[PDB]
C-alpha cells in the first residue's frame, strides 16, 4: 500500500493498511453470527422436503408473504413526517453498499 | 435457467407456492430464484458465504464503479476535464444523461419494446431498477462534472486524473454528510442513534468496515417505504399530465420513461412533494412489489418480501431469536412474550403460525415486524443491525470525510453546508425545493423554498 494517499482506490483496497482486503470489493460478507444451513455448510433451509428447522417446518416464504405482508393498497397510511425521497435515499445508499452477484441466466 | 423453469437444482433455488395461493393458481409454479455466488464455489471445508461486489464504504461508488476496468469507462477520456461520460444520444432539456450500458439480454428494452430505450450505465448494475433511482443516479453524474468544473477554473493546472479524484473526493463527502447528518437520525430515532453513532471522535483501523451478511437482508426495511406509483410533478408541484400516477409495475427497468417522459424534474419532484408509505403491522408492503415485481420483464411477477426470506435462507441467516441476543435484546420463547414484544398479539399470533417458533422468523420478516423507535422507522432490532453496521463503516472508513488529513479544516466548514435540496438546485431545472430535512419535508408548498435562499458549497478553499 502506498505510504501517502489522498484518494481511495476505486476497489476500496489499502483503506486498513493492516489488512488491504477490507471493505473492498470482490470479497466475503462478514458474518457477525455463524450460518445457518440444512447440512450445516451449504444447502438453504427448504431445500430438502421434510427437513425440519429447529423442531419446525420450513414456513415457505410466499406463504409468509401471503398470511402477514399482504394488505389492501387502497389502505396504505402515507408517513406524514416522511418523504419518498427517503425511500429513495435509501436504496441509493444500499447501492453505494452492497450487491450480492448471481450467476447469470 | 432460473428465470424460465422451476427445477430445484443448482443454481436455483426456487420459492414453492402455498396452496390457494391470491395469485399463482398452480402448485407446481414457483417464483423464479438464483442462490447467491459463493465464495468458495464447488468447496466440501468451507461453510458457505456470499461475496460483495462493491466497496463497503459510503464513498459514492454507486456513482464511480467498484472495479478498475468499469471506473475508466465511466470517465470521458476524450479531454482533461476529469469528467464521468455522458449520454451521447439524449439530454435532458440540455442537461446530461447517464450512457447507456451494453448488456446481451437488456431488461429496460422490454419494458417498450417500441421506445428501443436500454439500460443506463453507471458505476452499479441496478441504476436503471426504477426511473426515481436513476434519477438519483444521473443527478450524482452532474455533480460531479459541475465540481469538476468550478474546480478546473479554480486551478487550470490540474489535468483530467486531479479534477476526476477531487470531484470524486466531494462527491463521497456529499453522500456521508447526507447519510448520516439528515438520512440516519430518521432511520434509528434519537435513542438509537446516541446508542449504536455516538460523536465521531478518530479514525480506528481495528474497526472492521466490511458489510455483515446479515446487513444485506437488514437493510431491506426500506421495502416497506415504497409507494405503489412512481409519481411525477411540474414546475408549479402539479400533478404532471396524462400520467402522473404511473403504477409501479410499469416503471422498473423502464429507462424509456427517464428518456422520452419528461426527464428527472418531474420524477425528482414527486420524491420531495409525495409522503413515503409508513411501514404499519397491518401494512408491510405493497403488491406493486409482493405481487407484480418486475412483471414486464421476467416470466412472472415476483413478490420481493417473498425474495427477502428466501435470500435470508439462501444466505444462511440465523433466525429472529439468535439476532435479538447478538442485540443484547430479549429473545421471547411464547406467543404471549412475541406479542408483548411487537405490541401486537394478533401479529404475534400469524407469525406463531406460519413459523412455529420465534427463533426461525426470518431476520426480515421479524425485524420488519417490530413496533417503530420513536422519531424512527426500524424497530429496536433493526436499529441494531443498522445502527451497527453504519457506525463500523464510519469508524473503520481512514476516508470519512472528519479523518484529520482527508480535508482541510476549512474545506470541512464548506462541506458543513452541503445538503441534497442545494444539489437539486445546482444540476436541474427546479428552482423550488424542500426545506431542511429534505427525508422530513413532504408537503408543497408549506415545505418548499425556492433554491436562491440556499447557501451554495463554497470552493474557494479547494483553491491549490
Ligand atoms: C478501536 O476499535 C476496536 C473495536 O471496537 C469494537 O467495534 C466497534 C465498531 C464498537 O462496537 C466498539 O464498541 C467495539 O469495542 C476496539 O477494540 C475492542 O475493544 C474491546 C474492549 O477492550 C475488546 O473487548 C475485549 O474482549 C475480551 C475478550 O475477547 C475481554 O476479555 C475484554 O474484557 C473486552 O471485552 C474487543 O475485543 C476489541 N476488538 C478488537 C477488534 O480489537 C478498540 O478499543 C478501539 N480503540 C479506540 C482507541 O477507540
Ligand atoms: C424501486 C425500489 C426498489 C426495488 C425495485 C428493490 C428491489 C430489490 C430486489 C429485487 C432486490 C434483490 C432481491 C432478491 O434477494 O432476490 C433488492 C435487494 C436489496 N434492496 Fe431493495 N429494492 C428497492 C428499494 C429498496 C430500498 C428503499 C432499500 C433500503 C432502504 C433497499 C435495500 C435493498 C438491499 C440492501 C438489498 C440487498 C442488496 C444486495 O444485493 O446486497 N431496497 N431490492
Ligand atoms: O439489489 C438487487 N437488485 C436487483 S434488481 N437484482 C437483480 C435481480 C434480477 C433477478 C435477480 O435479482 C439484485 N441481485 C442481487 N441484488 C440485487
Ligand atoms: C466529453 O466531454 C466533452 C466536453 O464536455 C463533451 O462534448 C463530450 O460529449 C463528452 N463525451 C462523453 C463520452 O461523455
Ligand atoms: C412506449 O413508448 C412510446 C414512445 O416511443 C409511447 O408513445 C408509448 O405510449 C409507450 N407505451 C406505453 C404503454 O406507455
Ligand atoms: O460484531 C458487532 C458487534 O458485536 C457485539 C459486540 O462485541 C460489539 O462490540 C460489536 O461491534
Ligand atoms: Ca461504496
Ligand atoms: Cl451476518
Ligand atoms: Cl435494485
Ligand atoms: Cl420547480
Amino acid at each position: 500500500c502506498p505510504e501517502q494517499d489522498k484518494y481511495r482506490t476505486i476497489t476500496g483496497m489499502c483503506n486498513n493498511r493492516r489488512s488491504p482486503t477490507l471493505g473492498a470489493s470482490n470479497r466475503a460478507f462478514v458474518r457477525w453470527l455463524p450460518a445457518e444451513y440444512e447440512d450445516g455448510f451449504s444447502l438453504p433451509y427448504g431445500w430438502t422436503p421434510g427437513v425440519k428447522r429447529n423442531g419446525f417446518p420450513v414456513a415457505l416464504a410466499r406463504a409468509v408473504s401471503n398470511e402477514i405482508v399482504r394488505f389492501p393498497t387502497d389502505q396504505l397510511t402515507p408517513d406524514q413526517e416522511r418523504s419518498l425521497m427517503f425511500m429513495q435515499w435509501g436504496q441509493l445508499l444500499d447501492h453505494d453498499l452492497d450487491f450480492t452477484p448471481e450467476p447469470a441466466a | 435457467n432460473c428465470e424460465t423453469s422451476c427445477v430445484q437444482q443448482p443454481p436455483c433455488f426456487p420459492l414453492k407456492i402455498p396452496p390457494n395461493d391470491p395469485r399463482i393458481k398452480n402448485q407446481a409454479d414457483c417464483i423464479p430464484f438464483f442462490r447467491s455466488c459463493p465464495a468458495c464455489p464447488g468447496s466440501n471445508i468451507t461453510i458457505r458465504n456470499q461475496i460483495n461486489a462493491l466497496t463497503s464504504f459510503v464513498d459514492a461508488s454507486m456513482v464511480y464503479g467498484s472495479e478498475e476496468p468499469l471506473a475508466r469507462n465511466l470517465r470521458n477520456m476524450s479531454n482533461q476535464l476529469g469528467l464521468l461520460a455522458v449520454n451521447q444520444r439524449f439530454q435532458d432539456n440540455g442537461r446530461a444523461l447517464l450512457p447507456f450500458d451494453n448488456l446481451h439480454d437488456d431488461p429496460c428494452l422490454l419494458t417498450n419494446r417500441s421506445a428501443r430505450i436500454p439500460c443506463f450505465l453507471a458505476g452499479d448494475t441496478r441504476s436503471s431498477e426504477m426511473p426515481e433511482l436513476t434519477s438519483m443516479h444521473t443527478l450524482l453524474l452532474r455533480e460531479h462534472n459541475r465540481l469538476a468544473t468550478e474546480l478546473k477554473s479554480l486551478n487550470p493546472r490540474w489535468d483530467g486524473e486531479r479534477l476526476y479524484q477531487e470531484a470524486r473526493k466531494i462527491v463521497g463527502a456529499m453522500v456521508q454528510i447526507i447519510t448520516y447528518r439528515d438520512y440516519l437520525p430518521l432511520v434509528l430515532g434519537p435513542t438509537a442513534m446516541r446508542k449504536y453513532l455516538p460523536t465521531y471522535r478518530s479514525y480506528n483501523d481495528s474497526v472492521d468496515p466490511r458489510i455483515a451478511n446479515v446487513f444485506t437482508n437488514a437493510f431491506r426495511y426500506g421495502h416497506t417505504l415504497i409507494q405503489p406509483f412512481m409519481f411525477r410533478l411540474d414546475n408549479r408541484y402539479q400533478p404532471m399530465e396524462p400520467n402522473p400516477r404511473v403504477p409501479l409495475s410499469r416503471v422498473f427497468f423502464a429507462s424509456w420513461r427517464v428518456v422520452l417522459e419528461g426527464g428527472i424534474d418531474p420524477i425528482l419532484r414527486g420524491l420531495m412533494a409525495t409522503p413515503a408509505k409508513l411501514n404499519r403491522q397491518n401494512q408491510i408492503a405493497v403488491d406493486e412489489i409482493r405481487e407484480r415485481l418486475f412483471e414486464q420483464v421476467m416470466r412472472i411477477g415476483l413478490d420481493l418480501p417473498a425474495l427477502n426470506m428466501q435470500r435470508s435462507r439462501d444466505h444462511g441467516l440465523p433466525g429472529y431469536n439468535a439476532w435479538r441476543r447478538f442485540c443484547g435484546l430479549p429473545q421471547p420463547e411464547t406467543v404471549g412474550q412475541l406479542g408483548t414484544v411487537l405490541r401486537n398479539l394478533k401479529l404475534a399470533r400469524k407469525l406463531m403460525e406460519q413459523y412455529g417458533t420465534p427463533n426461525n422468523i426470518d431476520i426480515w420478516m421479524g425485524g420488519v415486524s417490530e413496533p417503530l423507535k420513536r422519531k424512527g422507522r426500524v424497530g429496536p432490532l433493526l436499529a441494531c443491525i443498522i445502527g451497527t453496521q453504519f457506525r463500523k463503516l464510519r469508524d473503520g472508513d481512514r476516508f470519512w470525510w472528519e479523518n484529520e488529513g482527508v480535508f482541510s479544516m476549512q474545506q470541512r466548514q464548506a462541506l458543513a453546508q452541503i445538503s441534497l435540496p442545494r444539489i437539486i438546485c445546482d444540476n436541474t431545472g427546479i428552482t423550488t425545493v424542500s426545506k431542511n430535512n429534505i427525508f422530513m419535508s413532504n408537503s408543497y408548498p408549506r415545505d418548499f423554498v425556492n433554491c436562491s435562499t440556499l447557501p451554495a458549497l463554497n470552493l474557494a478553499s479547494w483553491r491549490e
